[PDB]
C-alpha cells in the first residue's frame, strides 16, 4: 500500500510539500537538510504516487526509487580495525544506505584469523535481530572455505570476498575483498551492484513470505502512531530514533524504563501488547517490536 | 472542489482564516476535516480513503 | 531564540566529487589543482620539452660540402648515436662525465618522414610511423602536407625543463644534434660545416612549440604564453582516434583550459590558489558537452556541418540560439547553476558552446570568436551580470577585433594566442578559444589545424602523457595512478 | 577483545566517487567512550586523519563514535572583529551527542588564532575532557589566554566548562597519520580516560 | 500456499505445466524431501547442482529423465543432492504443516 | 618500488599487490624502497614480506608500520630479521623454523637483487 | 617563586611578574601579571 | 646528478624581498588602521599559512597539498632593534 521512496530537493517551500504529504496521508520517515537541499524518505499510498511525482516536479525535486528503504541490514566485518573498517566495510554500508536501508556495522570480537575465528552467541542474536546480514570476508579461497562456521544465522545472507567464485553453501559475490582504497573502479562498482541485486532479491522474496500472511498493522504506520503518542521519541540522540524493519520496529529507548509505556499504546482498537512482541534488544538495551500476523 | 487527489477533495474559500482547535482522530472514508495550521490553514477536506489521524 | 553561535554551513557542493566529462571517474576538486595533479604537470612538461628539427639542410651540407654520402644505413647509425647523446652520453672528447640514465628515461630522439621509400628501410625503433598511427585519408593528407622531407623530434628530459626554463630545450637539442652528427659521420670536431649544422639546427630548420616573448612579457621560448591556439589544437590527438567533431573540440578545450587557464594564468602570471574552478568548469561535468551537442544538433538540423558560408546572419542565429538554450538550461536546473556558481564559469561555457556551434556551421574560426563575443554580450543582457569585473575586457573589444585587419588587432584565431594583446591578462577565455579554433577544422574533417609536424610529433606512442584522451589522463593523475617523469629519486637519500 | 557495533548514519555520502560521511551527522558507537569530531566530511578531514584515529582507538579496544559537524569550517562569530569566510558553530543536539561520551577527540588545522577560538566556542557547550589534534605546534597556554579551561595552564576567569586535556601536534589534514601519532593519541586517551 | 521467487527457467515450466501436475500423487517423502508427480519435465537436466533452502518449492527431475520430473517440495535445507539446471522455482511458507503431513497415498488433486 | 606477490590464489595475488602499493603510497615509502616481495601461504597460515631499502630508526619505524598495514589481521605472531634487509613472518601460530628458513632465503634473494 | 618575582613560561617564554598564589583543588597555581594562572612545575625563576 | 647544485639554484630562484614600510604607512594614515607588533605577528602568521598554497577561512577553495611545499617560508627582518625584539622569533 505504502511504497517508500526518497525525495531530493531544496529546503525552499519544502514545508508546503510536507503539508501536502500530510494531507494525502503519507509519512516522512527520514529528513536531513545539508545546506540548502533536503533529502526525505517518504512512505505514501500507491494511489498517490503519480500525484506526488507531479508535485515533486513542481518544486524541481527528484524522486529516487529506493528498493531497500524499509529494512535494516547488518554488515558484519571480522573487526573494526584498519584492515576492514575504514575501507570496503564503509563502502558496503554506504552503498546499502544509497538504496534506503539502515545499516549497522557488526565488528566481531574474534572474527579475524583462519582457525582462530569464532562468533559468540550474543553477536549471533544481534545479527539475527536484523532483516538481512552482509558478510565482508577476505580474499583467499582457503581462508573463506575454512570459515563457514561464521555464517550460521537463520537470516538471509550475502557473503562478499576476494575470489570471483566460491564454493560455500550460501549466496556469494566475488571481487569484493579486503582492500585499502575507496571502491571507485568499474569492476568494484559492478561487484557492489551485484551484491545490491542479491540482497534486493532476498528482500523481495521475504516480502512475498510476509505478504502471504500480512501483519495486522504496517510497520511504518505503527511507527507514526508511536511517534504521535509517545512524547519521548524526539529526545532520542541515536542516528535513527525508530528503525522501520521488514515486520517490526526498533525503538531506541531504554527497555527497562519504557517497555510498559510502549506496550500500553492503543492502536485502532487493540493494545500494542496484543498485536506485537515487545522485547528487550541486545542492541544497547533498546526495545524491539515484532509484529504478529493476522492469523493470531 | 479546488484541489483533488486520489484521497481527498479540498475547498479553498477560506484558506487564510485562523482556527486554534485540535481534533486528531482517524480520517476515515467520508470524513470532513479543517486544516488548522500551515500554508493551508482553513481549508476544508473531505476524505475518500481511510487514512491515519493527523495533528494538522 | 536567535543564537549567534550556531554558525552557517557552507560549501556543500564543493564537498561532492567532480566527475570528468566523457569519462566515468570521480575526483575531488583538490586533486584537479595543477600543483596536485601530476598529469597536468606532465602535459606541460611534454609540450615544453618537444623540439622538431628538419634534418634535410644538414644532409645537404654533408653531401655537397663535406662530400659525405647519406644513406638509410647512415641515418640509422645517426639515430642510434643521438638516442645515446641527447640524454647526456659522451661521444667525443675523452674523459667526460655523463648524466644518470635513470633521470633521463623519458628522453627520446624520434624520426618521421613523408617519404615512404625512405621510411620503409628505417629502424622502426626510432620511427614515428604516419601510416600506422593515422587512418588512411589522414595519413595521406599529412604526407601531402609534409612532403618528401625528413624530420627529427627531440624530447629532452623533463628534468632539464624543470631545473631550467623552457628556453633551454632548443639549445640542448641543437648541441646534441651537432655532436651526434660529427660523431656518426666521422667528421672533424669543429669546422665551417659544423657551424652550418649548428645554425640549421638552432633556427633555420627548428620548430618551437612557443615563440619567445621579449620586452614587457619578458619570457623565453617554449613557454605556455607563446603557444598559439592552432599549435595546441595540433598537440591534441583526438582527431586521429575519433570522428566526433564535438568530442575533438571538447578535448582541445580541456587541454587548453588545463594549460592556459590553470598553468599559464594561475601560476606564470598569478599565484597561490590559481584558477582551478575557472578551468574545470569546461571539462568536469557534461554541461559544456551537452551545450555543444545541442549546438551541433541545431546546426546540422538547419545548416549542416559545412552547409553555409560564414556570414553575419548565421553567426547571429547560431550564437543567439545556443546562448539562449544554455541560459535556459541554467535557469531550469538548479544543480547546473550551483555547479557553475561564478558568473565567469557560466559565461565562458555558454560562449564556448556558441562559438563551437558557429564553427561547426561555417568552418571559420574568426566567425567562431565572433559568435563567442555575441554570446557574451547576450548573456550580459539576459542575466544582468557577466563575471568578475575585469573579465569582459576582451569581450567588449572582441566584436570589433574579431574580424579586424589592423596590425595590432588582426590575427586568424589559429595564429592567436595568450600573447594576443586583448587575451594577455584574463582567465576563462583562452582554452575555449583553442577549442573554437579546433572546432573550425573538426567541422571540415581536417587532419590538422596549423602544423602537420606538430600533429605527427605528438602522435608518438612513447610520450609520457597520452594526448589522444587528455581528460582521461587528467582523471588518472587526479587519482594518483599517473606515472610522471622528471623525478630524481636515484640521486636523493632515503626518507 | 569484545564485539564492537556502530550505529551507522541514516543518510548516504557525498555522491558517487566522493566521501562516505555526510555533514551534520552522528554515528553512535553504542557504548559511549570516545567521540571523534570532524569539521567536515571532506577529504581534508574524513578517512585521511579522522577514520585513522577512529580505527586506532577501535584497535585499542575503545568504542568510538564519529560526529561530523554541520558547520565545522571557519572561525566563531565571537572571534575578534567577527568571523571571515565562514562561521564556526556547534548545535545543541551536537553538544548533547558529544556530552554523553567519556572523552572527545577533535581534529583542528594550521592557524593558531583559528584553533584557539574554535576550541573556546566548542568547550562553551562541551563539559567532557577533550584532546586537540592539530598540525601546527600550539602551546597548552594560548587557549588559557582567551579563557579556556586547560589542564596545565588554568585561566583566572574561565569562559568554558570543558577542559583541554591534551594537545597533539604534527597531524596534517588529508594525509595518512603515522602509527606514532596514533600511539600517542591512544596513550593520552588511556591515561586520561581510565 | 507456494510462491515462486527465483525466475531461472523452471517457473516458466510451472506457469502452464502445473495444470499438468494436477491430480498427481506423492512419490516419496524420504531424506530427499517430499516429491510429487510424476510428470514430464523437458527442462535440460544439468548434473551441476545448486543449494536449496528450508520449505522451498522445487521442480527437480529425480533421475535425469525428462518424463519422471518430480514436483519435489523441499522440507529441509538440502545441499548438493539433486540435478537439473536450477530446480529452484519457489518457496513454500503458507500451509507448511499440510506439506509436512502429506503422505504417499495423498494427492494434490486440484492446483 | 618493485612489487611482486607469490601466491597460488589468483584474486589474492592482485588484491594484495594493490594493498602493498597502497600501503607504500600512504606512508610515502615508494621511492625509499627498492623491492617489496610478499609470499602468501594461506593453506598453512603464514605470510612473509621482505623489504630492500634504497642504499635511521625513523625509516625502520615506517617500515614496521608498512608491515603492520599490509599483513592480515589474524596473523598476530610476528618476528623480524634486520641485516639491511627487513623480513618479517606473520602467523596465527608460533613461528616454525622452516618459515624462518624461507624468510632468510627471501632475505638473501632480496640482497642480490639488482 | 614569590610575589613580585620575574618568571618566564618555559614553553613560550612569556615574561611577567607573579601577582598571587591561589591554591585550588589541593594544587598550587601561580598568577602572573597577564591575569593567567600557571603551574609552578612549568615555571622557573629568572634574574 | 647533484641535488645540491639544483637546490643552490632553487633557493636563489625562489627568493623575493619586499619592504613593508610603505604598506604600514598607508595602513596607518590613508586606511585608518592601527599597526602594532601584534598586528605584524598576525600578518606573519597569515602569510606563512597562505604563501605555500593556503586559503584563509575558505574550505571551499582549492589548496595545494601541504606536504608538497614544506620548504616555503615567509620571514621578516628589520633594522629597528625595538621592533625586532617585539616581533615573534618564530619567523624573524
Ligand atoms: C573572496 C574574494 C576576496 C578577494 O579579494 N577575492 C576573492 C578571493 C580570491 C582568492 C581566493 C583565495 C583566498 O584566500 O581569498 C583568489 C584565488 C584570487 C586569485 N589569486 O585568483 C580568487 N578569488 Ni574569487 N575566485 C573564484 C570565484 C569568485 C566569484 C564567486 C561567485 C559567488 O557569488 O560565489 C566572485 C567573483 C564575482 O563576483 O564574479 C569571487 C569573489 C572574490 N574572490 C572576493 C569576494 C569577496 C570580496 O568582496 O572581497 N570569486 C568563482 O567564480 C569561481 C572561481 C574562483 C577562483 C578560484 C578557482 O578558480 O578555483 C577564485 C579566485
Ligand atoms: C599580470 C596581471 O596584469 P595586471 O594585474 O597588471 O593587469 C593579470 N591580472 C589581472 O589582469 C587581474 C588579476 C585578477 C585575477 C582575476 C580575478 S578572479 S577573482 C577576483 C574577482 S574581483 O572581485 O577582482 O572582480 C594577469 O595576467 O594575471
Amino acid at each position: 500500500m505504502y511504497q517508500i521512496i526518497r525525495y531530493e530537493g531544496g529546503v525552499y517551500k519544502n514545508n508546503i510539500l510536507k503539508e501536502w504529504i500530510e494531507d494525502v496521508g503519507g509519512f516522512i520517515i527520514q529528513e536531513h537538510v545539508m545546506q540548502l537541499d533536503v533529502y526525505m524518505t517518504i512512505a505514501i499510498p500507491q494511489n498517490e504516487i503519480e500525484n506526488f511525482k507531479e508535485e515533486a516536479k513542481k518544486y524541481k525535486g527528484k524522486i529516487v526509487e529506493t528498493p531497500l528503504a524499509g529494512i535494516e541490514i547488518a554488515i558484519v566485518s571480522p573487526s573494526l580495525s584498519r584492515h576492514h573498517l575504514p575501507h570496503i566495510a564503509c563502502d558496503v554500508s554506504e552503498y546499502v544506505r544509497k538504496f534506503g536501508a539502515k545499516p549497522n556495522m557488526i565488528g566481531l570480537a574474534h572474527g579475524a584469523g583462519k582457525n582462530i575465528s569464532e562468533i559468540r552467541e550474543k553477536e549471533k542474536r544481534l545479527i539475527q535481530e536484523h532483516d538481512i546480514a552482509i558478510y565482508v570476508m577476505g580474499n583467499f579461497e582457503s581462508c573463506i572455505l575454512d570459515k563457514t562456521h561464521l555464517f550460521k544465522v537463520d537470516i538471509p545472507l550475502v557473503v562478499t570476498g576476494g575470489p570471483e567464485t566460491l564454493d560455500i553453501p550460501y549466496t556469494y559475490v566475488g571481487n569484493l575483498g579486503r582492500r585499502a582504497q575507496r571502491l571507485r573502479k568499474g569492476e568494484e562498482i559492478r561487484a557492489l551492484r551485484q551484491m545490491i541485486d542479491e540482497v534486493t532479491k532476498k528482500i523481495n522474496d521475504k516480502r512475498m513470505e510476509l505478504s502471504y500472511d500480512p501483519p495486522i498493522i504496517p510497520p511504518v504506520v505503527l511507527k507514526d502512531e508511536i511517534e504521535k503518542r509517545i512524547d519521548e521519541v524526539r529526545g532520542i540522540l541515536a542516528p535513527m530514533p525508530i528503525v522501520t524493519q521488514l515486520d517490526g520496529l526498533r525503538i531506541k529507548m531504554d527497555y527497562d524504563r519504557n517497555h510498559e509505556e510502549i506496550e500500553n499504546v492503543k492502536i485502532g482498537k487493540y493494545l500494542l501488547k496484543d498485536i506485537a512482541y515487545v522485547t528487550r534488544s541486545e542492541m544497547k538495551n533498546y526495545i524491539l517490536i515484532k509484529l504478529k500476523s493476522t492469523s493470531e | 472542489i479546488s484541489e483533488n487527489t486520489n484521497t481527498y477533495v479540498a475547498d479553498c474559500r477560506l484558506q487564510t482564516l485562523f482556527i486554534d482547535e485540535e481534533n486528531p482522530e482517524d480520517r476515515d472514508r467520508g470524513t470532513i476535516t479543517v486544516r488548522n495550521i500551515g500554508n493551508g490553514v482553513g481549508k476544508v477536506y473531505i476524505y475518500q480513503e481511510s487514512r491515519a489521524s493527523s495533528l494538522s | 531564540l536567535y543564537n549567534p553561535d550556531i554558525g552557517v554551513p557552507l560549501g556543500q557542493r564543493k564537498l561532492m566529487p567532480y566527475k570528468l566529462s566523457n569519462t566515468d571517474d570521480y575526483c575531488e576538486g583538490d586533486d584537479l589543482h595543477f600543483l596536485n595533479n601530476a598529469a597536468i604537470q606532465q602535459l606541460w612538461d611534454d609540450i615544453r620539452r618537444t623540439v622538431i628539427v628538419g634534418m634535410d639542410t644538414a644532409h645537404s651540407v654533408l653531401e655537397k660540402r663535406l662530400g659525405v654520402e647519406v644513406t638509410p644505413e647512415t641515418i640509422n647509425e645517426y639515430m642510434h648515436t643521438i638516442n645515446h647523446s641527447l640524454p647526456g652520453g659522451a661521444v667525443v672528447q675523452e674523459h667526460m662525465v655523463e648524466v644518470h640514465p635513470s633521470l633521463a628515461w623519458d628522453c627520446y630522439a624520434r624520426i618521421f618522414t613523408g617519404d615512404d621509400e625512405l621510411a620503409d628501410e628505417l629502424d622502426s625503433r626510432f620511427l614515428i610511423d604516419i601510416n600506422k598511427l593515422f587512418p588512411e585519408e589522414q595519413a595521406e593528407t599529412l604526407k601531402a602536407a609534409i612532403g618528401k622531407k625528413t624530420y627529427q623530434v627531440s624530447r629532452v628530459p623533463s628534468l632539464v625543463g624543470r631545473v631550467c626554463d623552457g628556453g633551454t630545450i632548443s639549445r640542448w637539442s641543437a648541441m646534441q644534434i651537432g655532436m651526434s652528427f660529427i660523431t656518426a659521420y666521422k667528421l672533424c670536431a669543429g669546422e665551417a660545416a659544423t657551424a652550418d649544422f649548428s645554425y640549421a639546427s638552432k633556427h633555420a630548420d627548428v620548430i618551437q612549440m612557443g615563440n619567445a616573448l621579449p620586452g614587457r612579457r619578458a619570457r623565453g621560448p617554449n613557454e605556455p604564453g607563446g603557444i598559439r591556439f592552432g599549435i595546441l589544437s595540433d598537440v591534441v590527438q583526438t582527431t586521429r582516434v575519433s570522428e566526433d567533431p564535438v568530442e575533438q573540440s571538447l578535448e582541445v578545450v580541456a587541454t587548453g583550459a588545463a594549460l592556459y587557464d590553470q598553468i599559464w594564468l594561475g601560476a606564470y602570471m598569478s599565484g597561490g590558489i590559481g584558477f582551478t574552478q575557472y578551468a574545470t568548469a569546461s571539462y568536469t561535468d557534461d554541461i559544456l558537452d551537452d551545450f555543444s551537442y545541442y549546438a551541433l544538433d541545431y546546426v546540422e538540423k538547419k545548416y549542416g556541418r559545412m552547409g553555409t558560408k560564414a556570414t553575419m546572419d548565421v553567426v547571429e542565429d547560431v550564437a543567439g540560439e545556443v546562448t539562449l538554450y544554455a541560459l535556459e538550461q541554467y535557469d531550469d536546473y538548479p544543480a547546473l547553476l550551483e555547479d557553475h556558481f561564478g558568473g565567469s564559469q557560466r559565461a565562458a561555457v555558454a560562449a564556448a558552446a556558441s562559438g563551437i556551434g558557429v564553427c561547426m556551421a561555417t568552418g571559420n574560426s574568426n566567425a567562431g570568436v565572433n559568435g563567442w563575443y555575441l554570446s557574451q554580450i547576450l548573456h550580459k543582457e539576459y542575466h544582468s551580470r557577466l563575471g568578475f569585473y575585469g573579465y569582459d575586457l576582451q569581450d567588449q573589444c572582441g566584436a570589433s577585433n574579431s574580424l579586424a585587419i589592423r596590425n595590432d588587432e588582426a590575427a586568424p584565431l589559429e595564429l592567436r594566442g595568450p600573447n594576443y594583446p586583448n587575451y594577455a591578462m584574463n582567465v576563462g577565455h583562452q582554452g575555449e578559444y583553442a577549442g573554437i579554433a579546433q572546432a573550425a577544422h573538426s567541422a571540415r574533417g581536417d587532419a590538422f589545424a596549423l602544423n602537420p609536424l606538430v600533429k605527427v610529433a605528438f602522435a608518438d606512442p612513447m610520450l609520457v602523457f597520452d594526448f589522444s584522451k587528455p581528460r582521461k589522463e587528467i582523471a588518472r593523475g587526479a587519482l594518483r595512478e599517473f606515472e610522471a617523469a622528471g623525478e630524481r629519486d636515484v640521486i636523493l637519500p632515503a626518507k | 577483545r569484545k564485539e564492537q557495533i556502530v550505529d551507522c548514519r541514516a543518510v548516504m555520502g557525498l555522491g558517487e566517487g566522493g566521501g562516505l560521511a555526510q555533514r551534520g551527522t552522528f554515528a553512535e558507537g553504542l557504548r559511549n567512550d570516545v567521540v571523534v569530531v570532524a569539521m567536515s566530511p571532506g577529504r581534508r578531514h574524513i578517512t585521511k586523519p579522522v577514520c585513522e584515529i577512529t580505527y586506532g582507538i577501535r584497535e585499542a579496544g575503545i568504542q568510538t563514535s564519529v560526529l561530523v559537524l554541520d558547520a565545522g569550517g571557519g572561525i566563531p562569530s565571537d572571534a575578534p572583529q567577527g568571523s571571515l569566510g565562514s562561521t564556526f558553530g556547534l548545535k545543541p543536539e551536537e553538544a548533547k551527542q558529544v556530552n554523553r561520551h567519556k572523552l572527545c577527540v577533535i581534529h583542528f588545522g594550521n592557524v593558531k588564532s583559528h584553533i584557539i577560538y574554535k576550541a573556546r566556542l566548542f568547550l562553551k557547550y562541551v563539559d567532557i575532557p577533550t584532546i586537540i589534534v592539530c598540525q601546527t605546534p600550539v602551546d597548552m597556554e594560548d587557549f588559557a589566554a582567551i579563557g579556556i579551561k586547560t589542564k596545565n595552564v588554568m585561566p583566572l576567569e574561565s569562559k568554558t566548562e570543558g577542559k583541554i586535556v591534551e594537545i597533539i601536534t604534527g597531524v596534517i589534514r588529508g594525509e595518512s597519520a603515522p602509527q606514532k601519532k596514533i600511539d600517542e593519541i591512544i596513550e593520552s586517551i588511556k591515561k586520561h580516560l581510565g | 500456499v507456494v510462491g515462486i521467487t527465483e525466475e531461472n527457467e523452471t517457473v516458466d515450466f510451472w506457469n502452464k505445466n502445473y495444470k499438468s501436475f494436477e491430480d498427481k500423487s506423492l512419490i516419496w517423502k524420504s531424506i530427499s524431501d517430499v516429491s510429487f508427480g510424476s510428470i514430464e519435465i523437458p527442462l535440460p537436466v544439468s548434473s551441476v547442482k545448486q543449494n536449496f533452502k528450508k520449505w522451498d518449492v522445487v521442480l527437480s527431475v529425480s533421475g535425469l529423465d525428462t518424463s519422471e520430473g518430480n514436483l519435489i517440495f523441499v522440507q529441509r535445507d538440502v545441499l548438493e543432492l539433486y540435478g537439473l539446471e536450477n530446480p529452484k522455482i519457489g518457496i513454500l511458507i503458507g500451509g507448511k504443516r499440510v506439506l509436512k503431513t502429506l503422505t504417499a497415498d495423498d494427492r494434490i488433486i486440484s492446483i | 618500488a618493485y612489487i611482486d606477490v607469490e601466491c597460488n590464489d589468483e584474486a589474492g595475488k592482485a588484491i594484495y599487490e594493490r594493498i602493498i602499493q597502497t600501503s607504500l603510497e600512504d606512508l610515502v615509502l615508494g621511492k625509499s624502497i627498492i623491492k617489496a616481495k610478499m609470499i602468501c601461504k594461506q593453506d598453512v597460515p603464514y605470510f612473509i614480506i621482505g623489504i630492500l631499502p634504497k642504499s635511521k630508526e625513523d625509516f625502520i619505524d615506517r617500515v614496521l608500520d608498512f608491515m603492520n598495514r599490509v599483513f592480515p589481521e589474524g596473523m598476530r605472531i610476528r618476528k623480524t630479521i634486520r641485516d639491511k634487509t627487513i623480513v618479517m613472518v606473520a602467523s596465527e601460530k608460533p613461528i616454525e623454523e622452516e618459515w624462518m628458513n624461507e624468510a632468510v632465503k627471501l632475505q638473501e634473494e632480496l640482497k642480490i637483487f639488482k | 617563586i614569590e610575589i613580585g618575582s620575574y618568571v618566564r613560561y618555559i614553553n613560550t617564554g612569556t615574561h611577567g611578574t607573579v601577582k598571587a598564589i591561589e591554591p585550588k583543588n589541593d594544587e598550587e597555581w601561580v598568577l602572573l601579571e597577564n591575569d593567567i594562572y600557571y603551574r609552578p612545575e612549568l615555571l622557573e625563576l629568572v634574574e
